RNA sequence: UUUGCUCCACACAAUAUAGAUGGAUACGAAUAAGGCGUCCUUGUGGCGUCGCUGAACCAUAGCAGGCUACGAAUUGCAAUGUCAUUUUGCGUGGGGAUAAAUCAUUUGUAUACGACUUAGA
RNA sequence: GCAGUCAAGCGUUCAUAGCGACAUUGCUUUUUGAUUCUUCGAUGUCGGCUCUUCCUAUCAUACCGAAGCAGAAUUCGGUAA
RNA sequence: AGAACUGGCGAUGCGGGAUGAACCGAACGUAGAGUUAAGGUGCCGGAAUACACGCUCAUCAGACACCACAAAAGGUGUUAGUUCAUCUAGACAGCCGGACGGUGGCCAUGGAAGUCGGAAUCCGCUAAGGAGUGUGUAACAACUCACCGGCCGAAUGAACUA
RNA sequence: GGCCAGCAUCAGUUUUGGUGGCAGGAUAAAUCCAUAGGAAUGUAGCUUGCCUCGGUAAGUAUUAUAGCCUGUG
């Protein structure tokens, strides 16, 4: 119900949270994926890299600046993989993809914002344990992004210190929960028991 | 030689007497007793007092709840509800937060509209009791 | 089909610990520290003793005990590394040419170095591993010896250089050369 | 499938030279009276010289069961035809009712040997009484003395579409 | 010749809606494993509790919410009940800034023409 | 066209290091034979010069394996356009 | 290329088979509602990221009959099953001990006790060990081992089917 | 004095809920109660290596300081 919805993206599987977005996103929910680069994916890497390089080789052998548009970068392939799955040759589909940012790591405008997490998509709710996965930045990295370096420093530079407002939050929230769990034994909250709250 | 930490899981684990939950059906949300397995996926219930039948269910609509109480194998409903209530299962339940929460879930969908403006007024007082003391 | 539960044990002996959590299993022996990532395959341990350690599989459906016996012996072999090591003796052939095997210290690691195998002028490099024991012998002119802790790096290593030492476009059952591994005994013993 | 195991009683017309032909009784797996009575009519023509219009089904009756509440393990016989060469069989099934094993019968047998119902005989069904006779493997690594397995990795059912923090799955 | 032109103001009027009418409420990581709290010989620690739905958490008392410290009946049995927000013009008062490019002409490191490249108070 | 399946016998008594019959089975459109579906109010017809891209059933180059493989050249195949 | 019977297409739109003259459903005045047919319900895309039992992980998987192709033959890759079966009087294994003396039983002889080889075959000790299964010395040696025995107390070898 | 909306009582075609009455069935089967019989995936007591009071074991015994099934009412 939030306006713009902050979809991490850490082990959910591709096709599904393209789907779970694609039809999300035709309805007007300004979805914003957030850390696609650490996407996965079924089966193992060298099927599905060779279902990449299955994929380079279709160009317009004509002129090979015409044909498939192979973006390679991790974000751009969830992109891919959600423009199949709305129709962006009308223009219902140009003014639903418009509502949809895909970006790899986190930026800081969506730094200290809320990441909510598709439960259908996931892949410790989707995968069998004992099947193979495939990390799509190991992937991109593989078939040419020349882009793992700045968005690994610029991802944990952010962490280290992301933990810290963990660490002053924590200290800040045992503060409530020390004068609250030391003042609900009155009458104000016995009231409210009998309330259920 | 020195003391190994060695430590994986500790499971609910589906045992004999298992007491389990149903949370699909027309009697979902009562105790039951595992009595015994069947196959992987398929156990045998029996739960006297809360009103549920002698079934064969699921473990998809079971839910298993730490708390287990002890029985022989293939026992029926007069043996179970013997050592039900001698094991005194349903009073030893709702003293876990789990079964806390679940009425307090319950009852704050059973609220009516007054009764929730007075937990509006209410909650205007405790932080304003609060609050204050923290400085 | 599906099982319920097959199980193994790892047998400790005296003087080693085993501090697993989240399937990174370590040992802390007389000689050593193998930490050993186990990140992949979902094995359950418990302990039943401070000398034995239940290793069980539930269900899986036998493609989980091929797991669960291999993830036994290498728990197995990485105890019995720290207790009483690898030591493998390998020891040259040569028909006409005198190979000569020596070290150096390069800038990378410690490079153990072959040349003069079957005349060929191009000096040979082969990089030693961090725990691998390099050292020769000194009663038989024709021996060296590998040892150490893990024996995914002490036998890797003597694979590393039983690899390279490899006859090209010449019959391999007419010149028999280069060296080879013989006993692979233990370091105490 | 809700099956319903019947019995029925199919007799000849009677004759006017014998008006006594013999009763024949089925005991089938069917779920409701009307394939029940065609597969009698198909079970009985294989056996005695009778078609539909020339006997008359005597009585329907439902077998409820002996006792409902209770793990019975069943060893059922069975013949089925093959894409090649017909076949029998002797599974191991370890359910509450005669009733309830056979569609668990007809489920895993149409999935390890992807024969339909129009393909398969339930021969014989019957509860086998102790723990001796019982050789699969299947029933012997159920029925093992206090028995406890885990189950290791419980995933959560879903109501909405966006879970505010990252799932536990720990049992 | 502050006729010009832009920056702040609310002053008016007008303009486009991919569709705001309580709150996008921030650790990270593993899921056959974790979070939070206490204690210590500060650990892959001894101990306790917890998840089994965010159905949560915060705010919501007053002319869509006023004076002081009563006020809103008779928008008449429903008739959006407008308050959104990126733009722009015109007028008022308050500061600020004092240029470039193109053609023509020339050059040959360029050239079909356009274009590129230089030179000229 | 031979890519696969059974391979008498031969290569000095030495069945698949290889080859060669009896003969079974299924590819290929690149031949020709077949029918006559598309223009008989015309789709310009062979061959060469020129020029680009593609296929693999590899002639050479790369890396291997196995060869009654001393070397060397051969020969037998595998990935590979 | 030529007949037989029915239905169709020609003359015929509509919902389904991605589009397709013949297939599937159905035949049509204009309108509103409900219900379905055939077909479907991740998303494009109206509709269960519904329930339940299983099997597969393919370095060219597989997904709606007509249909837009797939064989003969092979793979302990997995899964279920059939029928003999050695064998708790310790099977096969896995580590370990013996393989003995009667007796070099006879021919090829330049040199062959079992062994470049050939016509060929009885007994003691027993717990068991073949004039003998190969390596070998020009020959005698020395191993191997089906045959028993020490340990094991677990069973399992074998062909075949879908 | 019309048109356009709202609500109520009707009528037709529906579509979606909660509850009751009656019958049929092995006059449902079950569970429940009573008796007999039996067995092990053996519940107490009893020989049995210290430990922790039968715990270790596997014999003994078939309802005892748990219970199970079969046959009947």
């Amino acid at each position: 119900s939030q306006p713009v919805v902050v979809i991490d993206a850490k082990d959910h599987l591709l096709g599904r949270l393209a789907s779970t977005i694609a039809k999300q996103v035709l309805n007007g929910q300004k979805i914003v994926v957030v850390r696609a680069e650490a996407l996965n994916i079924s089966g193992e890497f060298f099927r599905n890299k060779l279902k990449y390089h299955d994929f380079l080789r279709k160009a317009t052998a004509f002129n090979k600046t015409r044909g498939p548009f192979h973006f390679r970068a991790p974000s751009r392939i969830l992109y891919k993989a959600i423009r199949g799955m709305v129709s962006h040759k009308t223009a219902r589909g140009k003014a639903a993809l418009e509502r949809l940012k895909i970006f790899e790591g986190i930026p800081p405008p969506y730094d200290k914002k809320k990441r909510v997490v598709v439960p259908q998509a996931l892949r410790v709710l989707r995968l069998k344990p004992g099947r193979k996965y495939t990390t799509l930045g190991k992937l991109s990295t593989s078939v040419g992004w020349k882009y793992e370096d700045v968005v690994a420093k610029l991802e944990d530079k952010r962490k280290v210190r992301s933990a810290e407002y963990y660490a002053k939050k924590r200290a800040f929230t045992k503060k409530v929960s020390s004068a609250s769990a030391a003042a609900s034994e009155s009458d104000v909250a016995k009231q409210l028991a009998s309330f259920g709250y | 030689s020195t003391d190994s930490i060695v430590k994986a899981s500790n499971w609910r684990l589906v045992e004999v007497g298992r007491v389990v939950l149903i949370k699909k059906g027309q009697s979902a949300g009562k105790l039951a007793a595992i009595v015994e397995i069947i196959d992987q996926k398929k156990v045998l219930i029996d739960g006297p007092k809360a009103g549920v039948p002698r079934q064969a269910i699921n473990l998809g609509q079971v839910v298993l709840t730490p708390l287990t109480f002890a029985l022989p194998r293939g026992a029926r409903t007069a043996t179970v509800s013997k050592k039900w209530a001698a094991a005194a299962v349903c009073e030893k339940w709702a003293a876990s937060s789990w079964a806390k929460k679940i009425a307090q879930r319950e009852r704050r969908a059973a609220l009516t509209d007054f009764e929730r403006f007075q937990v509006m007024v209410l909650r205007k007082q405790k932080r304003y009791t609060v609050k204050k003391a923290l400085a | 089909m599906k099982y319920i539960q097959t199980e193994q044990q790892i047998e400790v002996p005296e003087g080693v610990t085993v501090s697993i959590k989240s399937r990174i299993v370590k040992v802390v022996g007389p000689r050593g520290t193998l930490t050993k990532n186990l990140k992949h395959i979902d094995v359950t341990f418990t302990k039943v003793n401070n000398q034995l350690i239940k290793v069980a599989v539930h269900n899986g459906g036998r493609k989980h005990v091929a797991a669960l016996r291999t993830v036994k012996s290498l728990v197995d072999n990485m105890i019995t590394g720290v207790t009483k090591g690898y030591k493998y003796k390998m020891r040259y052939v040569y028909a006409h040419f005198p190979i000569n095997v020596n070290i150096v210290e390069k800038d990378g690691a410690k490079f153990i170095e072959v040349r003069n195998f079957l005349g060929d002028k191009k000096i040979r490099n082969v990089p030693v591993r961090d725990g691998v024991t390099i050292e020769f012998s000194t009663n038989v002119k024709d021996e060296i010896v590998l040892s150490g802790n893990s024996v995914e790096d002490v036998s890797q290593n003597a694979a590393d250089l039983q690899q390279i030492c490899r006859v090209r476009n010449k019959d391999i059952r007419k010149f028999l050369d280069g060296i080879y591994v013989s006993h692979k005994g233990f370091i105490t013993e | 499938a809700h099956f319903k195991e019947y019995q029925v009683i199919g007799r000849r017309l009677p004759t006017e030279s014998v008006p006594e032909p013999k009763l024949f009784r089925m005991r089938i797996f069917a779920s409701n009276e009307v394939i029940a009575k065609s597969r009698y009519w198909y079970f009985l023509q294989k056996l005695h010289k009778v078609k539909k219009a020339s006997g008359e089904i005597v009585s329907i009756n439902q077998i409820n069961e002996a006792h409902p509440t209770k793990v019975k393990n069943f060893g059922v016989w069975v013949r089925y035809d093959s894409r090649s060469g017909t076949h029998n069989m002797y599974k191991e099934i370890r359910d509450v009712s005669r009733v309830a094993a056979v569609e668990t019968l007809y489920q895993d047998m149409a999935a390890r040997h992807r024969a339909r119902f129009r393909s398969i005989h339930i021969l014989k069904v019957a509860e086998i009484e102790k723990t001796a006779d019982v050789k699969r493997q299947y029933v012997k690594q159920f029925l093992t003395k206090d028995l406890k397995f885990p189950l290791p990795h419980r995933v959560q059912k879903s109501t909405k579409t966006f879970s505010y923090k990252r799932p536990s799955t720990f049992y």
